RNA sequence: GGCGCCGAGGGUAGGGCCCGUGACUGGGGCGAAGUCGUAACAAGGUAGCUGUACCGGAAGGUGCGGCUGGAUCACCUC
RNA sequence: AGCCGCGGUAAUACGGAGGGCGCGAGCGUUACCCGCGUAAAGGGCGUGUAGGCGGCCUGGGGCGUCCCAUGUGAAAGACCACGGCUCAACCGUGGGGGAGCGUGGGAUACGCUCAGGCUAGACGGUGGGAGAGGGUGGUGGAAUUCCCGGAGUAGCGGUGAAAUGCGCAGAUACCGGGAGGAACGCCGAUGGCGAAGGCAGCCACCUGGUCCACCCGUGACGCUGAGGCGCGAAAGCGUGGGGAGCAAACCGGAUUAACCCGGGUAGUCCACGCCCUAAACGAUGCGCGCUAGGUCUCUGGGUCUCCUGGGGGCCGAAGCUAAC
RNA sequence: GGGUAAUGGCCCACCAAGGCGACGACGGGUAGCCGGUCUGAGAGGAUGGCCGGCCACAGGGGCACUGAGACACGGGCCCCACUCC
């Protein structure tokens, strides 16, 4: 069972149907993830909520302006959201082997040796980690 | 025809403490009681395959209940297997 | 120099593998127009699909059982 | 060369000429290299082991991974610059780099190992519900076959025809009773249950699986899954054995010049054992968890503009153009 | 225990007991391995007689002297097939 993938998935299906928010299982490693995608713009932000004593991490799906012409469905922000390094197929890389996000327009969540950072934050501090997932 | 009152005895027999009605020992205990009952059934209804399947279900489940208590605490595991007459 | 063993031949018996050839058996593909015959009887139905048993030189046929499809104002059955 | 394809009186290499591309000699033929399943590709299905991956919180050691330092793996050779023949294939000189290995130090997020705590998966407890789950033991009716008794009797049972059969008798459609066996209507319904098969007159007993509710307890003891083990309609095969219906080989009429109809034994049947394919279905690469999601009809539980768990019909997003 | 490259093999003797694997060999077939070369940028497959290093092969098979190292090489000895005298 993969908690991360299952999480990033909800985020996707959340935008497809065009919802205001989506609840997810509260987790430390997940919190940081959602936190980063919020500092960039992929998501409007998140918040902690305890449902019947159960902690969650409902996130706010952010959307861009209106389409070019008479058409509802606002312009999406997260055009994609998959994971690379996952159970079974562990995928690790070094600072000199760091991947390449979608032409800067996005971030590649890397579980470096200095906390959950991105492709650049890792390149700068010169640290490598695990290819959590690439968002764009 | 049984299985309705005798449970209280079986449970309170393997109950590690007053109120315990589902411990690893209890689960296996009550589960074993079912296997014995089912076993006494197939011997009469050999042409009964369905229930025969459920037999391996509890037997397979029971063994799993054993291996667990084994790697977690082989102390109670040796006792439960003895109090149940399982492989003396 | 002599004796014995470690070694390796050869010979005998049994089994196996590879290569080449002969009386002879069965099946299949391809080349194309032809010989002969014809399963869907040229379709609600009929029929067909899959499998096994029996039968025939062959075309195949046929019974049982499990599914398709078709269809109108008309159920499938031996 | 490979492929589409050309000629039978014409487009071109069916032949040749004029023409054209490449070319420093050339060009040519031949031999060697370079994800996905609803309809080619579903195991028959199920229980499980290896194995691999494993919800939440804190901490420690610390491997894997990442980084830094040193040395070798050299040279050769590739890359960069320069020189010498100096146009190059070349050669020569210097330097940079790389993955990998060994030693030492640091790092900790995730994974890995371990300890104390949580359970939002499952199991167990209590209280309930639905179905042909399976097996065993009884019980009831229609219909079919045969005999006797009553009666009548020349025609009837059948296809569009007819033959066949009925012919001890007095048949067949009539009435009542008796013996045997098999299959078991209306309700059975886009239904339901079960591991698959398969199972549906009803009733009792043994027994399995599954759903729902309050929500205590033990505590992810998990999920899938190759061998192995058990097992599928009809079917053939061995032994014991009774009866009935139907029925392929068989027999006959007809048609023809055939499968429809009639009779019909072997046989099919029940139980044990052996055997166990294509199934079904296409919702099967298995399968699990989460996630999106409205209305209508139907099923089960507690509630009652509801929710959990199935089936069918019409969608929206998205996927697949190639079933639209 | 003998012998030597100086104990990890190997040869002889004795007692006990199994060892290895499916995260896949004992057997069959071809290829020598690597740096490296070409396709290439993809690094996957394939090939390797020339260049350098590391191994095996003296017509074949076996043993062993030689021997600091020139140690199963050259060469020598024996047998089989075969050529010449």
């Amino acid at each position: 069972t993969d908690p991360i993938a299952d999480m990033l998935t909800r985020i996707r299906n959340a935008t497809r149907v065009y919802k205001e928010s989506t609840d997810v299982p509260a987790s430390r490693f997940k919190e940081e993830i959602l936190r980063i995608l919020a500092r960039e713009g992929f998501i409007k932000g998140y918040e902690r909520v305890d449902v019947d004593g159960k902690p969650y991490l409902r996130v706010y799906l952010k959307y861009g302006p209106r389409r070019q012409g008479p058409d509802p469905r606002p312009e999406q922000v997260i055009h994609h959201i998959r994971r690379i390094s996952k159970p079974g197929r562990r995928v690790y890389v070094g600072v000199k082997e760091i991947p390449r996000v979608r032409r800067g327009l996005g971030i590649a969540i890397l579980s470096t040796s200095k906390g959950v950072l991105t492709d650049r934050e890792a390149r700068k501090l010169g640290v490598g980690g695990e290819l959590i997932c690439e968002v764009w | 025809p049984i299985t309705k009152e005798e449970k209280q005895k079986v449970i309170q027999e393997f109950a590690r403490f007053p109120g315990d009605t589902g411990s690893t020992e209890v689960q296996v205990a009550l589960l074993t009681l079912r296997i014995n009952r089912l076993s006494e059934h197939l011997k009469v209804h050999k042409k009964d395959h369905h229930s025969h399947r459920g037999l391996l279900m509890m037997v397979g489940q029971r063994r799993r209940l054993l291996r667990y208590l084994q790697r977690e605490d082989p102390e109670r595991y040796r006792e439960i297997v003895e109090k149940l007459g399982l492989r003396g």
